[PDB]
């Protein structure tokens, strides 16, 4: 039978207008789906490295770590301290095996950096917004369904846009720019120039930008499942990060 | 030592 094990991490970030990281949050889970014969016992091995918490004695350094961890009540932790192995007899269907959280710097660079340039004629109503997005993932790695949402001043309309590659889409809707970038890889640099008209009052507020995306074959924390072993079967072990709150001030 | 949840 089939067994699915997914490490899934929700990333939230707040980045300042100068590019400084103000806040980073990772909420992670390890989710299982399986329908194994009676008797079955499963062992999951995680990154052998990894530390948990902020030890007052040892401190915390570079390396793979989470700030806190919690486990399903059915999980046996006899081999967790020595070997980072979890043991359980799963139910039929879905189970969340482990949850964890991280609020410190990530072990790799943040996946996206934005370089906005805004010129505002107070004036003639002319607003020019140039956005450059750089993907800082490894060059082999992909970001899927990337969308940038940018709230705009009340009553703004679009005069023109120039997008840096033809697969990109952008429109204004509900008072915000929505810019979709379906092709994004580590090292990509994608840009859009938007000419808008801002009406005078009857009769800012630009930003912040919020990115949403999925990062297949990736964890923000660096945590990984090393093995999945069954004792009595096709296995899928997947690692994914995603955000709907990757916020960047303009 | 460890925190557990039921769901």
């Amino acid at each position: 039978n089939e067994v699915f094990l997914d490490v899934v991490e929700r990333l939230s970030v707040l980045i300042a207008s100068n590019g400084s990281l103000l806040k980073v949050d990772v909420q992670g889970e390890i989710r299982l789906k399986s329908f194994l014969p009676s008797g079955s016992e499963m062992r999951i091995g995680l990154t052998e490295e990894f530390s948990v918490g902020k030890s007052e004695l040892r401190g915390y350094g570079p390396g793979i770590r989470v700030d806190e961890v919690s486990f399903h009540s059915s999980v046996n932790l006899d081999e967790f301290e020595s070997h980072r192995i979890l043991r359980l007899q799963p139910p039929q269907g879905e189970l969340t095996v482990m949850r964890y959280q991280l609020s410190d710097d990530l072990p790799s660079p943040l996946p996206f950096r934005l370089f906005p340039s805004v010129q505002w004629d107070r004036g003639s109503g002319r607003l020019q917004v140039y956005l450059k997005l750089r993907c800082d993932l490894l060059s082999k790695s992909q970001a899927l369904n990337v969308r940038l949402h940018l709230p705009l001043p009340r009553g703004v309309v679009s005069l023109s846009q120039e997008l840096s590659s033809p697969e990109q889409k952008a429109e204004l809707a509900e008072g915000a720019l929505r810019w979709d970038l379906p092709r994004v890889q580590g090292g990509s640099q994608l840009s859009g120039l938007f000419q808008m008209d801002v009406p005078g009052p009857p009769g800012l507020g630009l930003g912040p930008a919020s990115l949403s995306f999925e990062l297949p074959r990736h964890t923000c924390s660096g945590l990984q499942v090393r093995f999945l072993r069954l004792a009595f079967p096709h296995k899928w072990v997947r690692h994914l990060s995603h955000s709907d709150a990757y916020v960047i001030r303009i | 030592t460890y925190k557990f949840f039921e769901q």
